[PDB]
């Protein structure tokens, strides 16, 4: 183990971008135990593609309540597209803690429309528009889709309400 | 031989290129260069190769760009093959 990262030093030492030994340096302090080590040279490695690097950090940075510092990472991982994922998320929920949001959390919705708490986080950032959605994904047996599209109508109903009441019918038969 | 190898046109051969074949050899210096420019972002390439940068395309043309420069004749016509 002391050996590799031996020779990641020497390959750090001498082609001094080198972020594929710096994100292994990174992998080797995972192995090891010294995430304050390993996630700064993530950081070094971002600052000279990898999915790995831009989640250790962003991990970090989000158990750590810096959400602002997390959406950075993943924005920066998202919009190099170079091979990454998961960021989508951490920007909604940073932009959540409201209209800026409204866009990431919809766009999360048209990738899965049976994504729950992004509902909900959908939710928390806005009645009318919500009675189509619940029609758009009502429309796509499910419960939860026809008592928040109901409860959305009341707010703005009827027809809401009637759905709501079928929804019982179909529990208690 | 030298130029598909090293990811560059060629000249006289060209002139018995057909569609098909003038196809491969843009394709061929798209991969190419695409894969030059990911292998330097990583790191992976030393300083001392770099015998002749100034030599080579760096830039890469996307798939369409590709297309619509074979579809037009040497003589500015629509490429009878591309039509």
């Amino acid at each position: 183990i002391q050996r590799y990262v031996e020779n990641a030093q020497n390959s750090a030492s001498s082609p001094r971008e080198k972020s594929m030994k710096g994100f292994l340096f990174a992998r080797l302090y995972y192995e090891a135990k010294e995430y304050e080590l390993a996630k700064r040279s993530v950081s070094s490695y971002i600052s000279v593609r990898d999915p790995k690097a831009h989640r250790f950090l962003g991990q970090l940075f989000e158990i750590e309540g810096n959400v602002e510092k997390a959406v950075g990472c993943y924005k920066r991982s998202l919009e190099l597209n170079p091979t990454q994922k998961d960021l989508t998320l951490r920007i909604a929920e940073l932009i959540c803690t409201d209209g800026r949001a409204e866009y990431w959390v919809e766009r999360a919705s048209k990738l899965f429309p049976g994504s729950p708490e992004i509902y909900r986080l959908k939710e928390q950032l806005l009645w009318n528009q919500l009675f189509d959605l619940i029609q758009a994904e009502l429309f796509a047996n499910d419960v939860y889709v026809n008592l928040k599209l109901v409860d959305l109508f009341l707010s703005n109903l009827e027809e809401a309400v009637l759905h709501c009441l079928k929804p019982e019918r179909r529990a208690l038969r | 031989i030298y130029a598909t190898l090293s990811g560059n046109l060629k000249q006289l051969l060209p002139v018995c290129e057909s569609w098909e074949d003038t196809v491969w050899a843009h394709f061929k210096v798209m991969v190419d260069s695409l894969v030059e420019q990911e292998i330097r972002a990583s790191i992976i390439s030393f300083n001392e190769a770099n015998e002749l940068p100034r030599e080579y395309l760096e830039a890469n043309w996307t798939l369409d760009s590709v297309f619509e420069e074979l579809q037009a004749t040497d003589k500015k016509r629509v490429l009878e093959e591309n039509r």
